[PDB]
């Protein structure tokens, strides 16, 4: 989960495809963020 | 062109590690291309 533990261990191309993974995971986690944050106004601005 | 080790066939690649990989030739992670290789043994014989 440490991105910098990835960077120092692996080789380039591996440390590209563990990154590629973890932004993979951490984008789809973002976008799930921004998902529920863009719900959440939703039912905020139906409030506001 | 260059002439290398059989088992150092393995570092011509893209974002590679390895000492040819990183002193001598080295290809980019974005890298297109083929690489052919082939024991020139016979034609490598010299006394010397």
């Amino acid at each position: 989960s440490v991105l910098n533990d990835i960077l120092s261990r692996l080789d380039p191309p591996e440390a590209e495809v563990q990154i590629d993974r973890l932004i993979t995971g951490r984008l789809q986690s973002l976008q799930t963020y921004v998902t529920q944050q863009l719900i959440r106004a939703a039912e905020i601005r139906a409030s506001a | 062109s260059f002439v290398i080790r059989g088992d150092e066939v393995r570092q011509i690649a893209p974002g590679q590690t390895g000492k040819i990989a990183d002193y001598n030739y080295k290809l980019p992670d974005d890298f297109t291309g083929c690489v052919i290789a082939w024991n020139s043994n016979n034609l490598d014989s010299k006394v010397g």
